[PDB]
RNA sequence: AGCUAGUUGGUGGGGUAAUGGCCCACCAAGGCGACGACGGGUAGCCGGUCUGAGAGGAUGGCCGGCCACAGGGGCACUGAGACACGGGCCCCACUCCUACGGGAGGCAGCAGUUAGGAAUCUUCCGCAAUGGGCGCAAGCCUGACGGAGCGACGCCGCUUGGAGGAAGAAGCCCUUCGGGGUGUAAACUCCUGAACCCGGGACGAAACCCCCGACGAGGGGACUGACGGUACCGGGGUAAUAGCGCCGGCCAACUCCGUGCCAGCAGCCGCGGUAAUACGGAGGGCGCGAGCGUUACCCGGAUUCACUGGGCGUAAAGGGCGUGUAGGCGGCCUGGGGCGUCCCAUGUGAAAGACCACGGCUCAACCGUGGGGGAGCGUGGGAUACGCUCAGGCUAGACG
């Protein structure tokens, strides 16, 4: 426009949408389970994906995904999570930290040992 | 710190030669000499094409390797490069030069980088009558550098000095032969230093 | 590892959902939402409910299986 | 209270003292009037300390108070000297 | 400097007290544009001379007054009813703007 | 509105430089001929007069092109690529000594209403002084 | 979208160090507002910080300024100064004692307990330095401060060896069975000598005091150490912690086996339903490295809120048009004013940082010294082209 709108109005800021609801943008959040439950993905995958219902310190009822290969998550596991939007999953925003709380490390890994939570074998 | 363990798989990694090993680099022997090609299974595999960024920093790779140095302080040198003012990629070149090890390595104190390097660190060399210990010590021109006088006796020294007895030391230093001693007198040149960098490149690689 | 606990169990299917996510009363008793394989997408097979189909269910949750064998 | 005193700024055991002119109830590291000189104790340069000689005459003049370091760093280089 | 302003009267409906209009003209901070910025002021003046409609000189005073915190230095041109009226007709929208 | 007039004519100008013909008209102000003049000056026009049409005084512009060129897109070599009035009516900007910007790193001009007459940009500078960036020419 | 009744202005008084609707008595009936009032939400604010080519944007931790509040609220007193952080009273909320009548409290001081919470520190030593405050002084106080403790919390520095050493051991992995890879890596030779122990050992600290000099200037003397037997230097002296991410494209780096749209990966495209350079493993490689990756959050890339620097026939997007108010904006000439605007001088822009130079801690981080810049704002002077303004005219706009 002309200079004298932008006077008598301003430009409308960005106001930068929260992708997350992990409340004041708390870098994790510990919660409690639910229910430990299993999904459908969508229209292009298929795989029974490994999901918690969590309940969290915040206050909010969210869904949030589990990693590895096998998992040790009961009910009134105290869980943390760590967010970040998996594509798959609907309405699904937040995963879960394994490796502390009652989310321990998947044995079987020596690999992707990190993101996992998983300590080091000592090696012969 | 050091990057420390196998060394000339970097070069062979590069394609040019190295130097690294010193001797050795130079004997039929740096792998460049009579094995020339990537490390790694695939190292006799058909090339490759580099994305551009890759050329760009394979290059940093060298150049970073053939000093000897960690990342975090090469940025931090490249950084102040940056701030002083001139060519940057000639200065910074010279800035990197102008680091202890270097120094002593191009003086020929020691016939290798690394063993330089670990010269510097053990009380070897001395700064103008004080001992120094560290690799990273900016040199500013006109400086004289001497090995110490009760380390003065060791032989491997002697031997790296004979050495470079009779060849030509680089135009920015000179040496005594005698009183195992050296003056670093100009601040190096991008002409007067043959180096297999193309220093651009890093340049352009550091900018994003 | 691949932790194989996975209950290969028939079933009569009984309500044809969306997506191809077949109920199917199962011969080990409550029918879920188990949907249909990939394979079996691939190779274009229709089921209707009337059918005798393997269901690979879960034992984590047995609210989700799938439809493994033609029939 | 207007007082002609030491200011530390530097580093841990390597200190720095800036001969200062400030009022009583500041912080040490406080909003002084005026920088008049320096001191580093390690005597470590040729030129550790040094003031300014005439600010500090005139500071004194308006009735200013040395504390006793200040002082002594003062009488050191010169200003209660009398001609 | 006691500051300086110049600025017209709006209003007298007051014993002693005049209303005076200053349009300081100021750039913007950002678009470069410049624009006349008004603000009001209330002056003291002991004489009530200055009537409906003359730009005056306006000095940055000690206060009289809950806002009112200059003294009218001097009359400058008297009896310019057009920026008067500009104001006033403002005013009036103003009651017209609401719902 | 003939609203801005100095815009008007900068318009004139570029459309003369687009379609070729070596002299346009536009109305006349004591502003609008020193521009010409700084422009004359500069080279970017061969040069100008003052004529009349209609009762009414109008300044011609007598134009300039570069040699007729080569190949595909015969289309005369141009001087003035491109103008840009910058202190657009309401729009006024100013600048000083340390904010004259060097236009095209010096081989096209800006033109700085100032205070000494109306002038260009090294005489700005040689003059230390500042004004209103009318308009860049390159 | 209207708000306002001590609310706006007045006279007098009171109160105050001092103006004042601060408050009161009485009179007037205004005032502010779409140039964004009141209301809501949000929020300490800045020097700054990070980013960014810059304009900006976001942020305001520490460090410095200033405000505000010391359970919540309200008020005074005293004093030079508070409406008073470790001073008072009173109500409410709470924990402590109670012989039930009543009091005690306030760590948002250091240290820690407790709670929340992903998450944050030693119930540390010291008055030695500097500052504080009292005192003639000695001195006394000081959780200001100085330091140590803990944490890869952030940044920087250094170690985890180097020189040899096979046209290439084993180990392990592929194979087109020749061979290649790992890899000069190893082993082994040589050397060095972080760790470590012994020998010393500070600089930080010379005053305040004392005497000669008048209790001045000046001169001599003494005492003074938490850090800390630390740093550092002298001698010896051991080859002495490597990890994590990724490996389809972006994007640096590929093969084999396992698995079969399952298990899984994911930042997005998306990979997986039997030869997966995308999944699990194993080598190889690549990235950095005592760290690296994940997550949060900000800027960038987004010229994707566009002032620099975007658009609106069809992509989001011209209101249905008219009249018209504020507002914005304006023809040609001549003169004045000089408000904008420019320029020059200065005053300011505290320090710290950010920038240059130099110096110091064995380099660097850190820190010092000196400079320079600095948007903006104030004052003195000028300039008048350009906007503004006032005056006169002009007919090209407009109207008749
Ligand atoms: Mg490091
Ligand atoms: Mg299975
Ligand atoms: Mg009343
Ligand atoms: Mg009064
Ligand atoms: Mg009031
Ligand atoms: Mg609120
Ligand atoms: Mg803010
Ligand atoms: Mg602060
Ligand atoms: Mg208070
Ligand atoms: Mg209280
Ligand atoms: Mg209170
Ligand atoms: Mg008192
Ligand atoms: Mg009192
Ligand atoms: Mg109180
Ligand atoms: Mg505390
Ligand atoms: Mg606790
Ligand atoms: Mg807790
Ligand atoms: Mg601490
Ligand atoms: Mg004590
Ligand atoms: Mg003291
Ligand atoms: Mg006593
Ligand atoms: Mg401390
Ligand atoms: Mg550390
Ligand atoms: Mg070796
Ligand atoms: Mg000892
Ligand atoms: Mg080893
Ligand atoms: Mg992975
Ligand atoms: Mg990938
Ligand atoms: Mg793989
Ligand atoms: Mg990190
Ligand atoms: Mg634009
Ligand atoms: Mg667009
Ligand atoms: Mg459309
Ligand atoms: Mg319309
Ligand atoms: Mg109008
Ligand atoms: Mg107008
Ligand atoms: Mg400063
Ligand atoms: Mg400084
Ligand atoms: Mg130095
Ligand atoms: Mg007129
Ligand atoms: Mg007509």
């Amino acid at each position: 426009p002309t200079i004298n709108q932008l006077v008598r109005k301003g430009r409308e800021k960005v106001r930068k949408k929260s992708k997350v609801p992990a409340l004041k943008g708390a870098p994790f959040r510990r919660g409690v389970c639910t229910v430990v439950r299993t999904v459908t993905p969508k229209k292009p995958n298929s795989a029974l994906r490994k999901v918690a219902k969590v309940r969290l310190t915040s206050g909010y009822e969210v869904t949030a995904y589990i990693p590895g290969e096998g998992h040790n998550l009961q009910e009134h596991s105290v869980v943390l999570i760590r967010g970040g939007r998996v594509k798959d999953l609907p309405g699904v925003r937040y995963h879960i930290v394994r490796g502390v709380y009652d989310a321990a490390g998947v044995k079987d890994r020596k690999k992707s040992r990190s993101k996992y939570g998983t300590k080091k074998p000592k090696e012969a | 710190g050091r990057y420390i363990g196998p060394v000339c798989r970097l070069c062979r990694r590069e394609g040019v030669k190295l130097y690294l090993k010193g001797e050795r680099c130079y004997s039929p022997k740096c792998a460049m000499e009579r094995r020339p090609y990537p490390p790694g299974q695939h190292g006799q595999k058909r090339a490759r094409r580099p994305s551009d960024y890759a050329v760009r920093l394979r290059e940093k790779q060298k150049l970073r390797r053939i000093y000897g140095i960690s990342e975090r302080q090469f940025r931090n040198l490249f950084e102040e490069a940056s701030k002083k003012k001139g060519v940057t990629g000639s200065v910074f070149l010279g800035l990197l030069e102008s680091r202890l090890d270097n120094v002593v390595y191009r003086l020929g104190f020691a016939v290798s980088r690394r063993q330089a390097r670990q010269l510097v660190r053990h009380g070897h060399i001395t700064v103008n009558g004080r001992r120094v210990d560290l690799p990273s010590y900016r040199v500013r021109p006109g400086d004289e550098i001497a090995v110490a006088e009760k380390s003065r006796n060791l032989e491997l020294i002697r031997q790296n000095l004979e050495a470079m007895k009779g060849r030509k030391v680089g135009p920015w230093l000179s040496l005594d032969v005698e009183g195992m001693k050296g003056k670093f007198l100009r601040l190096p040149d991008r002409e007067d230093l043959a180096l297999p960098v193309n220093e651009q490149l890093v340049i352009e690689f550091y900018s994003r | 590892a691949k932790e194989k606990d996975t209950i290969r169990t028939e079933g009569v299917v009984t309500e044809a959902l969306p997506n191809a996510t077949f109920r199917v009363k199962l011969d080990s008793g409550p029918e879920i939402l188990a949907y249909i394989s990939g394979k079996m997408r691939m190779h274009y097979i229709r089921i209707l409910p009337g059918d005798r189909v393997v269901v690979e269910i879960t034992p984590y949750d047995p609210t989700r299986g799938r439809i493994v064998y033609r029939k | 209270m207007v007082k002609i005193r030491l200011a530390r700024f530097g580093s841990k055991h390597n200190p720095h003292y800036r001969i200062v002119v400030t009022d009583a109830r500041r912080k040490r590291d406080g909003k002084y009037i005026e920088k008049i000189g320096y001191y580093d104790p390690r005597k470590t340069t040729p030129d550790w300390l040094k003031v300014d000689v005439e600010r500090a005459r005139y500071w004194l003049s308006v009735g200013a108070q040395p504390t006793d370091t200040a002082r002594r760093l003062l009488r050191q280089a010169g200003v209660f000297r009398q001609e | 400097p006691k500051k300086v302003l110049t600025g017209v009267v709006v209003s007298d409906k007051m014993q002693k007290t005049v209303t005076v209009l200053v349009e300081r003209q100021f750039p913007h901070p950002l678009y470069g544009k410049v624009i006349k910025r008004s603000k009001k002021y209330l002056a003291h003046d002991p004489e009530e001379k200055y009537k409906l409609g003359d730009v005056v000189e306006i000095i940055e005073s000690r206060p009289i007054s809950k806002r009112k915190r200059f003294r009218v230095l001097r009359l400058v041109e008297s009896g310019r009813m057009d920026l008067v009226e500009k104001y006033l007709i403002r005013r009036q929208n103003y009651e017209s703007l609401s719902k | 509105m003939l609203t801005d007039p100095i815009a008007d004519m900068l318009t004139r100008i570029r459309n003369a430089t687009r379609v070729y013909k070596e002299s346009t008209d536009v109305p006349a102000s004591r502003f609008k001929e020193e521009i010409l003049r700084i422009l004359a000056r500069e080279g970017f026009i061969k040069g100008y007069e003052r004529v009349d049409v209609d009762g009414k005084p109008y300044l011609r512009v007598y134009l300039k092109y570069g040699p007729r060129r080569q190949g595909p897109d015969p289309r005369p070599e141009q001087v003035i690529h491109h103008i840009r009035r910058i202190s657009k009516p309401g729009r006024r900007v100013y600048v000083g000594v340390k904010e004259i910007p060097r236009v095209r790193r010096g081989l096209g001009i800006a033109i700085l209403s100032t205070s000494k007459g109306v002038l260009t940009d090294r005489e700005a500078r040689k003059l230390g002084v500042g004004g209103e960036l009318i308009c860049e020419v390159w």
